[PDB]
């Protein structure tokens, strides 16, 4: 029993790091 | 008073609704399984969808979909 797979990860907040 | 939570899914549902209607079904539900492509496909989709469409109507709209990501917390 799991149900979690990707769907969970990368679903907290949108972050974008610029090369700078 | 307001917080960042609805805006997150607001953009997800738009991209998730590949059918372009406003609701998600076994067809769109695959969008999440397509990322894994495991055995769960063509089976878990029928059981998983039960989570979204928890209204007993035959489809899930912008509302119950928010409960999906909720589990992430
Ligand atoms: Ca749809
Ligand atoms: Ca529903």
């Amino acid at each position: 029993t799991q149900k979690i797979f990707d769907l969970r990860g990368k679903f907290k907040r949108p972050t974008l790091r610029r090369v700078r | 008073m307001k917080g960042k939570s609805e805006e997150e899914l607001s953009d997800l549902f738009r991209m998730f609704d590949k059918n372009a209607d406003g609701y998600i079904d076994l067809e769109e539900l695959k969008i999440m399984l397509q990322a894994t492509g495991e055995t769960i496909t063509e089976d878990d989709i029928e059981e998983l969808m039960k989570d979204g469409d928890k209204n007993n109507d035959g489809r899930i709209d912008y509302d119950e979909f928010l409960e999906f990501m909720k589990g992430v917390e």
